[PDB]
């Protein structure tokens, strides 16, 4: 499979993400009641491994990352450069695996025995004849043999701008795998001008539930290569991406005392396990 | 109702135990009666509700705060009002009302106070 | 005058009465939370157990729930009596 | 326990409003689940790599399965076989495999055996029904059949609800085979001996395991039972998507997120529900819990008594007076105040005064 | 008991021990309250 | 700790029972607090 050249090797940048990605634990609605639910959560002030998908010089990295229960992905994008995800065990096209595209139509999904290349991506080119970004090489996979589940999510829209700028938006997701069900949670946050995860409290709202048996050891992310006229003009060297940044934090079983507002939005939550003080609150 | 719920099937199983249900109800009823008894003893020590004189000649003692106010509802004294403010059938469990209302208790307390000064 | 100020400023003076209010509220709450517990049964809700189980089999599950609920109530009544007796002593001291 | 009663108020016979009508609401899906197709299949996966199918979003009637009674064994755990239709479950699964009649007992919760502990082990908390029935004619041919295999050896016990499709030759300790498969070295697979000549006792049985979980999320594995028009503001029995509760139903103020399907109070009891067909949100309350207290002057004195319901709102009950303590009947109240002969609570006292009431 | 018995068989066995022991605690806790209440009345007399 | 003992398996069954485990501890603590109060009332009769 086609490769990419001149990558920069550096130790992983670290940051502290605090009180982020608390996701409505279940379906019940409750008003003005404090409830404690023993459901996997990102530990508060948990260590987060930051990542870079930015050229800056000759910098581009999107390697495989280990996956445990806590697969909290928090990308930050402006011109929508990070798009999809890959799940699975060994990505051998022999064990059942998960895969998505984030198109303007849907977060299109699939459960198929796909044969992925060593360097999958999404490709967009700037044409001189017409100012629109089209797919150039959608060779993410070879084929699919057996597919026990196929699926399309709810419709939404994406901007797809070809410019440079600070990340005007935020996207958080929590991937989980429990009792034969694959699940996902999301929120769009209009955070302004913060390099690190924003101070504050926001609660993820479940988007989709899929019943699947697939067992997945690790996962990968999809990038959008910003192919232009200035580039050499090939699949190995012809690319000038731009800014991308994404952070992955694992999830471990913890007990959260979650405050419920009158309407029911979880306005605030305190982690019992994390601090000596915090443990008192649960008992209290 | 609490132990077996609405279902009649479940209630029959409870009958085998026999005197448990009845015993529990009786004890709680007795406790409620006893609770009602306490208020009567503590507050109802006077046969007659004495009423304070209109005259304010109390030899320079101002009892306005302790005594009832005609402007405010329930005839509760200003000191009493503060105390009331500070303190702050769901599923087969019912909290019976007290035998004596809060307003009625205030009159007994007011009467004792009125009696003491006069 | 000072006493009026003291009463409006701190809740310490009315603390004892509230303990009674809170303690009673907590006792009632525990009994209600008791119903949710399975007590070794297949499911906590009584109706659910009856709906999905045939009468002989339904019997064992129903029994467990009855036994657990009886224990819950016993604790409350027993707990309540001790508190009632304690309050009774205070009233005897208090009336006098 | 006396034929004479002293003056006072006694509490007896607590009353709860009865449910006038029963309403059942189900999701409006008419596509029959294909249980039949799964039951009849040309090929059933062997124990080593059992076939599992997830059936959801459709309506299955279990009467035919229970009704048909053409199957040798129909063991059911945690669910009444007769009562299957009324219950509604989500996340139903199906397992397909064939094992001999002798080992049919082994495939059950908390049981031992070679295949159960080495090929497929049911969880202790399983709540599903297992079906077995011989297909001797299908498992008998001129040349025989040996594509059905069961594992003999494995280093460690197979986990519950997990399957082994891996193929690797058996080993114990040292003298590793590396494909050698002589003595102490074995191939993972082991075939069967299903033959027409072979006896019934060890003859092939076709076994399907039906497993489902309930009360987690809105699920659509609901039975064939027909729905009814919603009833509001009246105490009536109700069932929503396999969930049963009885209380007054009223339009609910509280807002609901798209993901949420249930509402709860401080005591973690059902407070609100959404009719699936309608899309509306409603509040459930118990009709009334009633303490009935009888007030009587005495048996010596009189044979007339006044009955009071503490919970009552004076309309709930199916002369009449309204008191803060409770709805009161059989007593005509008087404006002036008298010493309390009997204490009714909430500053009300009832006495016999005389012409006589 | 746990070493000797597997989880399906162990639950019923372990459950019996749990039930019995719970009774011992409740009886002890109930007894303490009764004694404590007696001491509290008693202590107040001493205080008085 | 008393009922279930050290073993984790024993603990799980106790969780099923409810807040009995938690409730019993609360009652004892209330009793423990009361002891201090009694002594305080009886002997702290003097400011200095
Ligand atoms: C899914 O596809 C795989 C191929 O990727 C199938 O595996 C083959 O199945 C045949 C028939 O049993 C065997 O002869 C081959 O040896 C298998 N492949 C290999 C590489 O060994 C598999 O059967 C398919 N499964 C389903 C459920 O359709
Ligand atoms: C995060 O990881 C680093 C290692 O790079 C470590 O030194 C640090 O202790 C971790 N931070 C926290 C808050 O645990
Ligand atoms: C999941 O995948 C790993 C290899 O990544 C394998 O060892 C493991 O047994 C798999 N388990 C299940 C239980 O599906
Ligand atoms: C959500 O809560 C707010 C603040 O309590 C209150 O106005 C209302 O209950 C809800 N309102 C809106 C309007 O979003
Ligand atoms: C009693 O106190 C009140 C409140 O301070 C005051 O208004 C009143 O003048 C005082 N005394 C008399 C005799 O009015
Ligand atoms: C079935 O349910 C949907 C969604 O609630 C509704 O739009 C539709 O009209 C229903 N159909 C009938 C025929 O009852
Ligand atoms: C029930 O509620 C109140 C209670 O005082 C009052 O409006 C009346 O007694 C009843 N009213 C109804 C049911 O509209």
């Amino acid at each position: 499979c086609v490769n990419l050249t001149t990558r920069t090797q550096l130790p992983p940048a670290y940051t502290n993400s605090f009180t982020r990605g608390v996701y409505y634990p279940d379906k019940v609605f409750r008003s003005s009641v404090l409830h404690s639910t023993q459901d996997l959560f990102l530990p508060f002030f948990s260590n987060v491994t930051w990542f870079h998908a930015i050229h800056v010089t000759k910098r581009f990295d999107n390697p495989v990352l280990p996956f445990n229960d806590g697969v909290y992905f928090a990308s930050t994008e402006k011109s929508n450069i990070i798009r999809g995800w890959i799940f699975g065990t060994t990505l051998d096209s022999k064990t059942q695996s998960l895969l998505i595209v984030n198109n303007a139509t849907n977060v299109v999904i699939k459960v198929c025995e796909f044969q992925f290349c060593n360097d999958p991506f999404l490709g967009v080119y700037y044409h001189k004849n017409n100012k629109s970004w089209m797919e150039s090489e959608f060779r993410v996979y070879s084929s699919a043999n057996n597919c026990t589940f196929e699926y399309v999510s709810q419709p939404f829209l994406m901007d797809l701008e070809g410019k440079q700028g600070n990340f005007k938006n935020l996207r958080e997701f929590v991937f989980k795998n429990i009792d034969g069900y694959f699940k996902i949670y999301s929120k769009h946050t209009p955070i302004n001008l913060v390099r690190d995860l924003p101070q504050g409290f926001s609660v993820l709202e479940p988007l989709v539930d899929l019943p699947i048996g697939i067992n997945i050891t690790r996962f990968q992310t999809l990038l959008a290569l910003h192919r232009s006229y200035l580039t050499p003009g090939d699949s190995s060297s012809g690319w000038t991406a731009g800014a991308a940044a994404y952070y992955v934090g694992y999830l471990q079983p913890r007990t959260f005392l979650l405050k419920y507002n009158e309407n029911g939005t979880i306005t605030d939550a305190v982690d019992c396990a994390l601090d000596p003080l915090s443990e008192t609150k649960c008992t209290l | 109702m609490y132990i077996c719920g609405d279902s009649t099937e479940c209630s029959n199983l409870l009958l085998q135990y026999g005197s448990f249900c009845t015993q529990l109800n009786r004890a709680l009823t007795g406790i409620a009666v006893e609770q009602d008894k306490n208020t009567q003893e503590v507050f109802a020590q006077v046969k007659q509700i004495y009423k304070t004189p209109p005259i304010k000649d109390f030899g320079g003692f101002n009892f306005s705060q302790i005594l009832p106010d005609p402007s405010k509802p329930s005839k509760r004294s200003f000191i009493e009002d503060l105390l009331f403010n500070k303190v702050t059938k769901f599923n087969g469990l019912t909290v019976l009302p007290p035998l004596l209302t809060d307003e009625m208790i205030a009159q007994y307390t007011s009467a004792l106070l009125a009696g003491t000064i006069t | 005058g000072k006493i009026q100020d003291s009463l409006s400023s701190t809740a310490s003076a009315l603390g004892k009465l509230q303990d009674v209010v809170n303690q009673n509220a907590q006792a009632l709450n525990t009994l209600v939370k008791q119903l949710s517990s399975n007590f070794g049964a297949i499911s906590s809700v009584l109706n659910d157990i009856l709906s999905r189980l045939d009468p002989p089999e339904a019997e064992v599950q129903i029994d467990r729930l009855i036994t657990g609920r009886l224990q819950s109530l016993q604790t409350y009544v027993t707990q309540q009596l001790i508190r009632a007796a304690e309050i009774r002593a205070s009233a005897n001291l208090a009336a006098t | 326990k006396s034929f004479t009663v002293e003056k006072g108020i006694y509490q007896t016979s607590n009353f709860r409003v009865q449910p006038t009508e029963s309403i059942v609401r189900f999701p409006n899906i008419t596509n029959l689940c294909p249980f039949g197709e799964v039951f009849n299949a040309t090929r059933f996966a062997s124990v080593y790599a059992w076939n599992r199918k997830r059936i959801s979003n459709c309506v299955a009637d279990y009467s035919v399965l229970y009704n048909s009674a053409s199957f040798s064994t129909f063991k059911c755990y945690g669910v009444s076989p007769t009562k299957l239709n009324d219950l509604c479950f989500t996340n139903v699964y199906a397992d397909s495999f064939v094992i001999r009649g002798d080992e049919v007992r082994q495939i059950a919760p908390g049981q031992t055996g070679k295949i159960a502990d080495y090929n497929y082990k049911l969880p202790d908390d399983f709540t599903g029904c297992v079906i077995a029935w011989n297909s001797n004619n299908l498992d008998s041919k001129v040349g025989g059949n040996y594509n059905y295999l069961y594992r003999l050896f494995r280093k460690s016990n197979l986990k519950p609800f997990e399957r082994d499709i891996s193929t690797e030759i058996y080993q114990a300790g040292s003298t590793p085979c590396n494909g050698v498969e002589g003595f102490n070295c074995y191939f993972p697979l082991q075939s069967y001996g299903f033959q027409p000549t072979n006896g019934v006792g060890y003859q092939p049985y076709r076994v399907v395991v039906l497993s489902f979980e309930l009360l987690h999320a809105p699920a659509t594995v609901c039975g064939p039972k027909k729905s009814t028009n919603l009833v509001k503001n009246k105490c009536v029995n109700f069932n929503f998507n396999g969930l049963t509760g009885t209380g007054v139903l009223t339009e609910s103020n509280k807002k609901f997120l798209p993901f949420q399907q249930f509402g709860r109070d401080i005591a973690d009891t059902t407070d609100a529900v959404r009719d699936p067909q309608t899309l509306e949100i409603l509040d459930i309350t118990p009709c009334s819990f009633g303490g009935v207290s009888v007030i009587t002057p005495g048996t010596n004195t009189s044979n007339q008594v006044a009955v009071l319901y503490q919970g009552v709102n004076c309309t709930e009950v199916p002369n009449v007076f309204q008191t803060r303590a409770g709805c009161l009947i059989g007593a005509e109240h008087v404006n002036n105040s008298y010493e309390c002969d009997i204490p009714i609570g909430a500053g009300i006292c009832a006495s016999y005064q005389t012409s006589q009431s």
